[PDB]
């Protein structure tokens, strides 16, 4: 081996290699598509995010994720026993919780109502939190029988 | 010809010779032309089994050279007394 | 008080009881229920809970006996037959 | 049961000792009762053990490590060097130093001379052995050669046990040091016996115990004891201690 | 002496190989120094330098554990003229009546032997390969360790027919000459049979009686002993007892071999 190349693969040893993808705007972008529609998820989800940063000036997919972890609940009751969820089962019942919230809005586009319900809930105002509270409520409920 | 190597081109008593001088090591010349064969009895056995009776043929049979040796054989065979005389004629000689 | 057994046909226990170790995402979240029940909902008196709930059912909501073998392996050394 | 070995020309041993270092009644006190003495020693120590299987070097090496058989290991290690010393002074199983010898010779001791080697030996043992203990003309994996100078029983191949070292009297900053040193690279073994890797072989052995020259010298003179020891080496067998 | 080893330079120190090859040299000269062992038990000694049938006496048969039999609680009463006592509640073997049918026993394997007869060692325990490969080896014998095919005997050509046979000299030497098929297949039938646990292989002790073949056991105090030929009354379940019984019949083999050879060669 070359010195030259002896050298990048040395500094290469230390870098961790970069993600392939963002997983959990991925697993948003998929709930959100049909019809392999991919790239029209995609700009929806990115315009709604813009939209988000536009009226928070904050980083917009930390502030999709801090609102997808407060607004999932950590477990769910089940046919009854309270039952734990995963990451992707929790962003999926918190991001139909959003997409429910956001459909209440006037704007024709989706895009513009899903990113101002993003904001809103980025500023803790969304009724979706009740769900969460009610979900909570029955877990703590049904405990016993874990 | 074709013969594959190890085969030939296309009596009872010289096979039963043949066969147990290799499965034993016995004389075949003795077996062939000192031994003498009786069939003792010659019997048709059954078996039930859940497709049907499946019948066998039985054979006892004794073999000396009426010098003072003398073996019995039973022998069994589900297609042809044949079978079952030669191996009870087998077994005979192998038990004198 | 010894207690010989006779000749058994074999020597198996019909249902043998095994180690189930029980799953660490359960306890955390029953736990972290029993928090909530007693400190309030949201509480921030065992939000490490919560965070070690979250770490463990992360990528997974939930994160065999061998006595029959040696049994029948060494049941005929062991079983003080008299000889035949 | 441990018994002491047959030594090539035994007769002429007993009868003569060995010409140029010892007469016939120091040797037997030497190898014929000292010998003797330890072997007995160590067969009484190790019998019934699993030890009792072990020749004296594997002894030594086993228990070199364990503190509560260093009795053990003094007779395995004195035994041994009591060998090593004995076969390079026989008389025969004229012998000269190997040329690959005095190159190792010049490659070490700064390009000097056997003879002025020998000085720095007798010097070295006259100094950093107060009473009982051995001399060595040693190799390290390094392909050096070096003087090892051990008190009583130290052993040449295992330097945690050389004994090289009097702390009874008092030592220099570079003596504690380097027992500073050995004892911190002694912790950094990992085995759980706490052993470590030492390739060191003796090449020369000389005996400064007074089973050896007290009887034919006298309290002092043991410099002119090891002088006629090392003028009168069996070169065949220190030779064929050095790897070709 | 040792090809393809490459030297270190006289200013680099020793290599690992070089270190190897170094304490070897000490080893094989100077390692041994300092006193000989005498009168220690070493056990693979029993396996390379058994000794001679006549000079067996009832202490090295004692010494190697030969004496120590079964528990009293699962005797098998037939031995009874085999036993000297009950001591620590096990029973104890009469070693000389031991001794007495051991130099019978290794007589007949020497005879054996000496006649160019097949002399086949049968012991199925974990750890007794070694002394039987050895012994087969030093009598030009054959040897199983890993399972007794029932059978081997009384259906040898359905097992047995199809592995390799030669024709040898009366030196051993391996002529080369070509066999025909059918001596190929015929029955190779040992000569003689020695188990060293005849309890565990009742199959082969069965089919020796079955193929006529006269048989060696060393027989413990729950074995049959009318099932072999030439019982041997000891201890089958230590490796130690096994192995120098074995040594024993072995060496008396050797000796055999060893005169069949020296009359061949005048
Ligand atoms: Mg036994």
């Amino acid at each position: 081996p070359t010195a030259e190349q002896l050298a990048q693969w040395e500094a290469l040893k230390s870098v961790p290699i970069p993600p392939r993808k963002n997983a959990t705007l991925d697993h948003i972008t998929n709930m959100i598509m049909r019809h392999g529609k991919k790239e029209k998820a995609q700009t929806i989800l990115s315009r709604a995010l813009y939209l988000v940063y536009c009226q928070t000036r904050q980083d917009p997919i930390q502030a999709l994720e801090k609102s997808l972890d407060e607004l999932a609940p950590l477990m769910m009751t089940k046919t009854v026993i309270p039952v734990p969820l995963n990451k992707r089962q929790r962003n999926r019942i918190a991001w139909n919780w959003i997409v429910q919230s956001a459909n209440q809005r006037v704007s024709s586009d989706f895009a513009v109502r899903l990113g101002e319900e993003l904001t809103a809930i980025a500023k803790g105002t969304s009724s979706a939190f009740e769900k969460r509270d009610q979900i909570h409520k029955t877990a703590i409920a049904h405990r016993a029988y874990i | 010809n074709i013969l594959p190597p190890g085969v030939s081109l296309p009596s009872k008593s010289a096979d039963v010779a043949a066969g147990l001088h290799k499965q034993t090591g016995v004389d075949p010349d003795y077996i062939t032309r000192k031994l003498t064969m009786k069939p003792l009895v010659m019997k048709r056995v059954s078996n039930q089994t859940g497709k049907g009776k499946i019948a066998s043929f039985y054979a006892l049979v004794v073999v000396g050279d009426k010098n003072g040796m003398v073996g019995l054989g039973e022998g069994k065979s589900r297609e042809e007394m044949s079978k079952a005389i030669f191996k009870a004629h087998w077994d005979a000689v192998r038990n004198l | 008080p010894v207690y010989r057994l006779p000749p058994l046909p074999r020597l198996k226990v019909k249902k043998p009881i095994i180690r189930q170790e029980a799953n660490k995402c359960l306890v955390l979240m029953s736990n972290l229920l029993q928090c909530w029940s007693s400190y309030g909902h949201m509480s921030p008196k065992c939000a490490g809970l919560v965070t070690e709930l979250k770490s463990c059912t992360s990528e997974s909501a939930l994160g065999k006996s061998n006595i029959n073998y040696h049994a029948a392996r060494l049941y005929d050394r062991i079983n003080g037959k008299p000889h035949d | 049961i441990h018994v002491v070995p047959k030594l090539p020309n035994s007769k002429a041993l007993l009868q003569n000792g060995v010409p140029n270092i010892l007469s016939s009644s120091g040797f037997k006190t030497v190898w014929f009762d000292y010998q003797r003495y330890l072997c007995d020693k160590l067969t009484l120590a190790t019998a019934g053990q699993s030890l009792e299987s072990y020749y004296p070097f594997h002894i030594l090496l086993k228990t070199a490590g364990n503190p509560l058989q260093s009795n053990i290991f003094n007779l395995a290690s004195s035994i041994h060097n009591n060998h090593l010393f004995v076969e390079n002074i026989l008389p025969s199983a004229k012998t000269e130093p190997s040329r690959l010898f005095l190159s190792k010779i010049k490659d070490s001791f700064n390009g000097s001379d056997w003879e002025v080697v020998k000085e720095e030996m007798i010097y070295r043992a006259e100094n950093e052995v107060l009473g009982q203990g051995w001399l060595f003309l040693v190799e390290n994996n390094e392909k050096k050669l070096f003087i090892l100078t051990s008190n009583n029983n130290g052993t040449p191949y295992y330097f945690p046990r050389n004994q090289s070292f009097d702390l009874n009297s008092a030592i220099s900053i570079d003596e504690f040091a380097t027992l500073k040193q050995m004892k911190e690279l002694i912790g950094k073994s990992t085995k759980l016996n706490g052993k470590v890797q030492d390739w060191t072989m003796p090449i020369i052995c000389v005996n400064l115990w007074d089973h050896a020259y007290l009887h034919d010298y006298g309290v002092g003179n043991r410099s002119k004891y090891v002088k006629n020891v090392l003028d009168n080496l069996n070169w065949s067998v220190v030779n064929n201690r050095i790897f070709s | 002496p040792y090809p393809n080893l490459i030297p270190s330079a006289n200013d680099k120190p020793y290599s690992s190989q070089e270190l190897f090859l170094r304490q070897l040299n000490h080893s094989m000269r100077t390692a041994k120094l300092g006193a000989t062992i005498s009168k220690v038990y070493y056990p693979h000694k029993d396996i390379f330098y058994p000794p001679l049938p006549e000079n067996i006496t009832v202490e090295s048969l004692m010494s190697a554990g030969v004496h120590l039999g079964q528990s009293t609680s699962l005797w098998r009463s037939s031995t009874q003229s085999y036993i000297y006592g009950e001591y620590k509640g096990i029973h104890i073997i009469d070693l000389n009546q031991t001794l007495s049918y051991l130099k019978r026993a290794a007589k007949v394997v020497e005879g054996v032997s000496e006649s160019g007869g097949i002399i086949l060692f049968l012991g199925t325990r974990q750890g007794q390969k070694r002394g039987l490969e050895e012994a087969a080896k030093k009598t030009h014998g054959y040897y199983v360790s890993t399972r007794w095919i029932p059978g081997t005997l009384t259906n040898s050509t359905e097992i047995s027919g199809i592995w390799e046979k030669q024709e040898i000299d009366s030196n051993d030497n391996p002529t080369e000459r070509a066999l025909s098929p059918n001596e190929t297949s015929k029955q190779v039938k040992p000569d003689l049979l020695v188990v060293l646990n005849p309890t565990e292989n009742r199959n082969a002790l069965l089919e020796a009686i079955k193929s006529r073949v006269p048989t060696i056991a060393i027989i413990d105090t729950d074995s049959e002993p009318s099932l072999v030929t030439y019982p041997i009354p000891g201890n089958d379940d230590s490796l130690r007892s096994v192995n120098f019984l074995l040594g024993v019949l072995a060496r008396a083999g050797q000796r055999g071999l060893q005169n069949r050879l020296a009359r061949n060669n005048e």
